[PDB]
């Protein structure tokens, strides 16, 4: 916790399902929460996990 | 659970094109904790020029 803050720590917010014990998830992509495909560009209902 | 279990056994044969009738077991050899989700596989061969 340095002056100005430390930002080398990241975590996933949104997921399509639950995980299994002793299994990892490192691949990143875009997540769609509505009825319209995100088309790979950040927009409404399109947030980086 | 991530663990990759491998067994093996070695035995010669005198045949042309078949699977002979008989009994033989397998024994454990080596285990590595790769721990990657897996759903497919393939195989590689060799050719003589």
């Amino acid at each position: 916790s340095k002056v100005g803050g430390n930002y080398n720590y990241l975590y996933r917010l949104f997921r399509k399902s639950n995980l299994k014990p002793f299994e990892r998830d490192i691949s990143t992509e875009i997540y769609q929460a509505g009825s319209t495909p995100c088309n790979g560009v950040e927009g409404f209902n399109c947030y980086f996990p | 659970d991530g663990y990759f279990k491998i067994y093996s056994k070695h035995t010669p044969i005198n045949l042309v094109r078949d699977l002979p009738q008989g009994f033989s077991a397998l024994e454990p050899l080596v285990d590595l904790p790769i721990g990657i989700n897996i759903t497919r596989f393939q195989t590689l061969l060799a050719l003589h020029r």
